[PDB]
């Protein structure tokens, strides 16, 4: 069975954590320990594949963890996350791609930008903002709540997809 | 750094 090595990545509130667990056990956890990074499994189907996603959800520190570097070595697609309720999250993005270039060796590294809670009102980072950054990395931008569950499950499934073009 | 805000932001 085919497998899809992903990782979540983005600043500290901007939902990690809420977006991987309301993808693998469909469920909206109020509150996830801030130190905690762990991988989870599950077997899905995307486009009519049956596949197996392994998703690390990044907790940012620095104490030493093999698994971590494992997920960096070996990662095949990432998830750049920000919260659209703060823009300091939205200027962190870059941060995070120039490390995955690092990490890579390449510019062309299957990527998904997405703008997490779309559910709140308060909105300081607009589409097109973000549609401009999406288009000057050359990457699909996905607007999902981890809340209400919207566009979840589109955020992991297109990274599958750009992944699935990278692999040809 | 995702281990002290947590679920605020910074
Ligand atoms: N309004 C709103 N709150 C969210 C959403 N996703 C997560 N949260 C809340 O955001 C907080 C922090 O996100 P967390 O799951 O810990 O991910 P982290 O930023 O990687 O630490 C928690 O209170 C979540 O319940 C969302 O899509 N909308
Ligand atoms: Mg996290």
């Amino acid at each position: 069975m085919t497998e899809y090595k992903l990782v979540v990545v983005g600043a500290v509130g901007v939902g990690k954590s809420a977006l991987t667990i309301q993808l693998i056990q469909n469920h909206f956890v109020d509150e996830y320990d801030p130190t905690i990074e762990d991988s989870y499994r599950k077997q899905v189907v995307i486009d009519g594949e049956t596949c197996l996603l392994d998703i690390l959800d990044t907790a940012g520190q620095e104490e030493y963890s093999a698994m971590r570097d494992q997920y960096m070595r070996t990662g095949e697609g990432f998830l750049c996350v920000f919260a659209i309720n703060n823009t300091k999250s939205f200027e962190d993005i870059h941060h995070y791609r120039e490390q995955i270039k690092r990490v890579k060796d390449s510019e062309d590294v299957p990527m998904v930008l997405v703008g997490n809670k779309c559910d709140l009102p308060s909105r300081t980072v607009d589409t097109k903002q973000a549609q401009d950054l999406a288009r000057s990395y050359g990457i699909p931008f996905i607007e999902t709540s981890a809340k209400t569950r919207q566009g979840v499950d589109d955020a992991f499934y297109t990274l599958v997809r750009e992944i699935r073009k990278h692999k040809e | 750094l995702y281990d002290v805000a947590g679920s605020d932001k910074y």
